[PDB]
């Protein structure tokens, strides 16, 4: 997540961010996978409490 | 649903109030293996009208710990349905026996999984509520060994802003 928003151009003009430059979602046949840190996400579960 | 039937007339309102969960009878092996670790669990109720209001608390590693879900009236008085938030699926939950001033017994269903919970406004609980909660774990088919006591003390009433589930 928000890996399209490092693929942006950018306007120094302006400072705004402009169409993508980069392809966000190519993968090239690589399978690299970044651990996602945060990934601990608190459920609950009132049948087993 | 298995064989089973809400309280005959329930209220909601009476029902409403704090509720301290005493024991769960469950399938579920989380309280078999690692059963110790359950937190003094409490459980605030209120009106949502139809729906309830019920914001569970927990002293998660010691964290006050507020989740507040909906138990959504399914349509039939003292049935709740809890959204079917996620993946955890719908739960059936079923207001199965209580008098609304000191004990109540839950219905808990989910697929292929049923789980039976003993409440009391105030604790300890009369050996009466008791032995009838155990009764209801053999009519479950149940074993001793999976009816799990939950400790007497630490309710943690008032999580925090952030410490608030809010399940939904």
């Amino acid at each position: 997540p928000g890996s399209q928003k490092a693929a942006l151009g950018y306007n120094i003009l302006t400072q705004e961010d402009a169409q993508s430059v980069y392809d966000a979602s190519y993968y090239g046949g690589q399978c690299e996978t970044v651990y996602n840190g945060e990934w601990r996400e608190l459920r609950y579960d009132s049948t087993c409490e | 649903i298995s064989t089973i039937q809400p309280k005959a007339n329930f209220d909601a309102q009476q029902f409403a109030g704090t509720w301290l969960l005493v024991a769960v009878g469950s399938a579920c092996r989380f309280l078999q293996e690692q059963g110790h670790r359950a937190e003094a669990t409490t459980l605030h109720v209120a009106p949502q009208g139809t729906a309830m209001a019920v914001s569970t608390f927990r002293k998660l590693d010691g964290i006050c710990w507020q989740v507040r879900q909906l138990y959504g009236d399914t349509g039939v008085l003292g049935r709740f349905l809890l959204q079917a938030r996620d993946a955890r699926g719908a739960v059936h939950v079923v207001v199965a026996e209580t008098d609304y001033q000191s004990f109540a017994v839950l219905y808990l269903e989910r697929a292929g999984q049923l789980s039976v919970k003993l409440y009391a406004r105030s604790l300890p609980v009369s050996d009466s509520v008791l032995s009838g909660f155990e009764q209801r774990v053999q009519e479950a088919h149940l074993t001793e060994d999976q009816i799990f006591y939950f400790p007497k003390y630490g309710f943690c009433e008032a999580a925090d802003q952030f410490h608030v589930l809010d399940e939904v």
